[PDB]
């Protein structure tokens, strides 16, 4: 009975929330002189992360660094995603001044911590130093870093990245270029939101999504509209959050024959019990006048 | 303006609104669908010749070439919720979506 | 406050688009940067001195030694899509990336 | 849930110290007495109280002090990590570590 058994039943537990039945074992293969490893550790700190159970998180920590697996990658870095995932950035960053050794997943763990947090600008100088040291950023990171240079207005930086982007064979890259879209919308500057979009050779219901949330903070209500139907005669299908955007350009507008007509469409796609939609018809009814409606929608 | 492709005010949506326990069956929804169409105008062939879709699972509704000045006249009557203006589901194939009703054949969808 | 390591806004990133059926050939493509940058610097002199690597397949555009307020007269030209600060793509070497351009003298990228 | 042995009345502090060059053992293991006379409050004590260490595996001390204790240990110079001490073998139910009995230095 290796340890690879151990640890294949440990991490079926671990993915199944069983933490009490995976310690017992773990504490059973320790009694039996079976030495722990990367996986076993690894496997219950994931565990620590999705439940908040820092304590035992706190413990196991203790233990591997007992056990003399002070910078082990693997260990490492799901100590940075459990202490990120229980609140605790400051922790996370510890563990990543400790680390000797650094990849790609290493920074992306502590980057994607940082972006949930609104501790934007230590993600920004954090990839800056990722760049200074030689890592290559990938589809994760350029997002995660365009999203966040989005919501601080860092303009500069953008560019940057984006010059980047463009040298690093990233053009047909529909999830970073999703990012620069929201990059330039929320900096200001739809013409150039509009220029990456027009560029992009494949997209998604979430470029769609995210220009038209940048033309309806704009303002530009009727863009967003024919955008819209650009986006239903290409056949991406409209989701959640598209029928909310949309229908609030409508409840923001005398648009109530195209708000109808997409009530239709929102009723046909299995959408009419969805939370936001309902507000959003619900919404888009009361700024039209027609006030039944909207208790027509409530009142289901 | 802007109008969604297949809207063309000609092509209508009558959504319904049944006991939820318990309910109808599928076969007595479709009746009510064509029962009520007829109602509104004047026989039961016009109805079946004008029906061109409906639903008994995502939705409890079903879709009829009228026009608009019809479409008005089902507003009120029993167990009618909403009329909204159809639009293609598939832009491509011109398709208004639902479970098919051609002169009495019921095609479903997926 | 944060910039990317190598962007000094006087290194600067110079994106164009081209038609697509057929595409121009890479010779071609180049005489368009010459000829392009040659018109905000004045000749042809100027451009060649100052365009220092280039690519027609990873993007296609070209990079040259110009300050801020001449790389906004790219803006609006023909051909122009993107006018971004450039920066380093390997930070230890202090290199900028594409194919290399040195008086006409072309060392492609590895 | 908890590891076999973490009371919360047992705790792991784990130090930074220098590199170039590093400090001695002797000295390494002064810096983890007087951070915990410091926090108790007497030199006394914290011989008292410090049952382990090590300066070689992890560089920090394990201690019977209780919670609220520890945490006056945050912030502290050279304080890396306050972390719940655990058993490394229950039978024996001890907690690893070069053990420090009162001056009695016996390595494992």
């Amino acid at each position: 009975p290796t340890v690879v058994t151990y640890n294949t039943l440990i991490d079926g537990l671990c993915k199944a929330g069983k933490l009490d039945e995976a310690l017992k074992l773990f504490e059973e293969m320790v009694e039996k002189g079976i030495k722990p490893d990367e996986f076993t550790f690894s496997s219950v700190l994931k565990a620590c992360a999705r439940l908040g159970a820092l304590e035992l998180g706190k413990q196991i920590h203790g233990y591997v660094i007992k056990s003399g697996f002070e910078g082990n990658v693997v260990v490492y870095n799901a100590l940075i995603d459990m202490y990120s995932k229980c609140g605790l950035l400051e922790e996370a960053r510890k563990v990543f001044d400790e680390m000797p050794e650094k990849d790609v997943v290493t920074y992306n763990t502590l980057i994607d911590g940082l972006c949930k947090a609104g501790k934007l600008d230590e993600a920004l100088k954090l990839f800056e130093e990722m760049v200074e040291k030689g890592i290559k950023p990938d589809e994760f990171t350029f997002s995660s870093v365009l999203k966040a240079c989005a919501r601080l207005g860092a303009l500069e930086l953008g560019k940057q990245i984006h010059g980047y982007v463009i040298k690093s064979g990233f053009e047909s890259n529909v999830v970073v270029y999703n990012a620069l879209i929201d990059m330039y919308s929320k900096c200001g500057l739809l013409e150039e939101a509009r220029k990456v979009f027009d560029e992009m050779p494949e997209k998604d219901v979430v470029t769609y999504n995210t220009l038209i949330d940048g033309l309806c903070k704009a303002g530009k209500l009727d863009e967003a509209l024919k955008l819209f139907e650009e986006m239903v005669e290409k056949g991406i299908k409209p989701d959640e959050f598209t029928f909310s955007s949309v229908l609030k350009a409508c409840a923001r507008l005398g648009a109530l024959e195209l708000g109808k007509q997409i009530h239709g469409y929102v009723i046909k796609s299995g959408f009419e019990s969805n939370v936001v939609v309902y507000n959003a018809l619900i919404d888009m009814y009361s700024k039209c006048g027609l006030l039944e409606e909207a208790r027509k929608v409530f009142d289901e | 303006t802007i109008m969604l492709p297949g809207s063309d005010y000609n092509h209508w949506l009558i959504v319904m609104e049944f006991p939820k326990d318990p309910a109808p069956s599928r076969d007595q929804m479709i009746d009510t669908y064509l029962n009520t169409l007829a109602t509104v105008l004047g026989s039961m062939e016009e109805a079946k010749k004008n029906m061109y879709a409906f639903s008994t699972t995502t939705y409890t509704g079903f879709q009829c070439t009228i026009d608009e000045e019809t479409s008005e006249k089902f507003k009120g009557l029993p167990g009618v919720l909403w009329v909204l203006p159809d639009s293609y589901i598939d832009v491509k194939n011109k398709d208004y979506g639902g479970d098919k009703y051609i002169n009495g054949e019921i095609i479903p969808s997926t």
